[PDB]
């Protein structure tokens, strides 16, 4: 995506400060507590009944990381987000079916998550820059669909 | 809301379909599978080729339920409960694919109801299918 | 926007058979009826109280083939949607305020308008064609956007 | 549908907001100038600059009709129903942007509200700017 690079120091800068596990687990456990239709493919993970047992779930709190590593190792490849997640396109796509708009659900909840754990550092003009590479991320996750 | 001439307009156009319905849902999906890709995702369980009967037969449970909802019209969450439940605890599609189904269904009615698909009565269905939709995602959390 | 050969056989010969005149003054028309909020972009243009005022004015029928002819243009350019309509995308934000989201509305009912006019003609595999011209069409007058 | 648990959390959590409601709606705003650059479509008339009269005045309107429909959380039709003909009638403000201006409030709130914005919280509001959306678009058509 194209950031200028202002956008691209905000982003990096405030990455440097996340607890990629912690912020992975905090993301994943939210996206299914206020869209709980994202449960549809964690049947495996076990209890997801209230807020707390998905919070908790460790099942849940290991996806979380695994999901955000892959975002966090993506954001040094922001010149080439759809070469970089082509392959994991089409795993998506082909063996795991997931509606690509979970992905779009799963960037706004972590704006929120950014948000409630920088408070006012995390500014209007850092969120833009945030918004436009989780769109990123999402549209080259959803570019090998067919 | 359905005002009484968008539910005259509905239950009109509906009975030209008449038993062609189930022929038109899966007209439907199939313009739905090839035009948005993504919604395929809800269905790896299926043979999706044309003329699959797979798709036939889901083709005319979708329109059962639309039927059932057109004669249901002033009590759409009552007729419509089980399917509500169904979509929101175990299918879980993502609510934007009802915008999808419902514009192909359009699209479907348009190619096969020429007298019929006025402007008037295009608003009308419109409205009738997002307030199905409505229905169908109300107990999504 | 990329299309394969047969799509682009389908998008090309369904338009040589198209009225522009016409069909663009239908779905302007319908834009109108069935989304009225859209109407705000025209208060200058007379009667649009009751469906058949819509239909049957003649500065609604004179608009829609402006819109339809410059979206002609574009289907003779294909390959550059965004180049073809630069010029219109800025003209559009800086000058009339037109909400994108508008050019969705107008694509979809774009598409049930040639259903309606060619019937059976418009196969499910000549919509999904048009559904991808609509949309790169809608996404090079989005572009301009600032 | 709100549950009476999620009544409770928006309560809970707009009691906090307080004094601040003006100021947290002002920010919205802003957030979501920069973020959605489209939105600014609707506000041609305004400067929009960083701390302008117009957008804080704004703020202020937008959060004091939130707190009407926090204050009258289970009659919001009728609570809402003079904003819902404005945006029908007048504004014609596409649907979507009702989204984005949500996702927007709902970062300010996270951003100011530490100790208040749990997960259980965060889904409440969520579904309260849902509900809002969808009174505020009951008249469009
Ligand atoms: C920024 C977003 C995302 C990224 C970068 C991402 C990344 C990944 C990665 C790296 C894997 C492992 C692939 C492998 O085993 O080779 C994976 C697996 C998976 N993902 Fe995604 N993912 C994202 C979003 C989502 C969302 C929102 C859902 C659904 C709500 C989802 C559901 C799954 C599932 C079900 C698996 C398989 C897990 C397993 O077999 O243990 N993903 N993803
Ligand atoms: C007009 C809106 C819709 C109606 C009236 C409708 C109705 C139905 C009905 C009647 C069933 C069959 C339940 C039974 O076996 O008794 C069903 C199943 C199903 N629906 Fe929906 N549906 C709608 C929209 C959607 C959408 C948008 C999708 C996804 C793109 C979807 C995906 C499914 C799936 C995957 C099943 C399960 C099919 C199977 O495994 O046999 N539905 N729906
Ligand atoms: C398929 C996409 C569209 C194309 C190709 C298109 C094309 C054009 C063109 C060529 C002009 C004529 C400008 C001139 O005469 O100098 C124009 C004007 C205009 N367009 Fe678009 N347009 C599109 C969609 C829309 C939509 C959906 C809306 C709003 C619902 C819109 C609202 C307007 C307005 C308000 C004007 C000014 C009319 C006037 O002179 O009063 N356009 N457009
Ligand atoms: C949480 C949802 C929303 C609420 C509670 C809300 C509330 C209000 C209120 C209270 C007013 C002031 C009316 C008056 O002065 O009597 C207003 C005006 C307005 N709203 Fe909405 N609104 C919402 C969403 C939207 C969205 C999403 C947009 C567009 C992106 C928008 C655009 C406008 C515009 C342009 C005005 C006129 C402002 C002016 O010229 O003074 N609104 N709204
Ligand atoms: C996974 C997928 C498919 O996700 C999407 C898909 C589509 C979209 C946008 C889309 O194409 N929208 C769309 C497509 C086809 C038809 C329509 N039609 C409308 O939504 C009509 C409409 C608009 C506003 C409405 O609002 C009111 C208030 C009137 C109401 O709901 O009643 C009602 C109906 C809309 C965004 C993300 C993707 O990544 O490609
Ligand atoms: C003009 C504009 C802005 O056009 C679009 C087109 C598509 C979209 C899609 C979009 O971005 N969606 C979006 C953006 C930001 C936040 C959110 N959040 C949600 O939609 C949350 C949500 C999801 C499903 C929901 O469904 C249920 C059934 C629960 C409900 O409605 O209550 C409710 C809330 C959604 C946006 C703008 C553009 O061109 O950029």
């Amino acid at each position: 995506v194209h950031l200028t690079p202002e956008e691209k120091s905000a982003v990096t800068a405030l990455w440097g400060k996340v607890n990629v596990d912690e912020v992975g687990g905090e993301a994943l456990g939210r996206l299914l507590v206020v869209y709980p239709w994202t449960q549809r493919f964690f049947e495996s993970f076990g209890d997801l009944s209230t807020p707390d047992a998905v919070m908790g779930n460790p099942k849940v709190k290991a996806h979380g990381k695994k999901v955000l590593g892959a975002f966090s190792d993506g954001l040094a490849h922001l010149d080439n987000l759809k070469g970089t997640f082509a392959t994991l396109s089409e795993l998506h796509c082909d063996k795991l079916h997931v509606d690509p708009e979970n992905f779009r659900l799963l960037g706004n909840v972590l704006v929120c998550v950014l948000a409630h754990h920088f408070g006012k550092e995390f500014t209007p003009p850092v969120q833009a820059a945030y918004q436009k590479v989780v769109a990123g991320v999402a549209n080259a996750l959803a570019h090998k669909y067919h | 809301v359905l005002s009484p001439a968008d539910k005259t307009n509905v239950k009109a156009a509906w009975g030209k379909v008449g038993a062609h319905a189930g022929e038109y849902g899966a007209e439907a999906l199939e313009r739905m599978f090839l035009s948005f890709p993504t919604t395929k995702t809800y269905f790896p369980h299926f043979d999706l080729s044309h003329g699959s009967a797979q798709v036939k037969g889901h083709g005319k449970k979708v329109a059962d339920a639309l039927t059932n909802a057109v004669a249901h019209v002033d009590d759409m969450p009552n007729a419509l409960s089980a399917l509500s439940d169904l979509h929101a605890h175990k299918l879980r599609v993502d609510p934007v694919n009802f915008k999808l189904l419902s514009h192909c269904l359009l699209v479907t009615l348009a190619a096969h109801l020429p007298a019929e698909f006025t402007p008037a009565v295009h608003a009308s269905l419109d409205k009738f299918l997002a307030s199905v939709s409505t229905v169908l995602t109300s107990k999504y959390r």
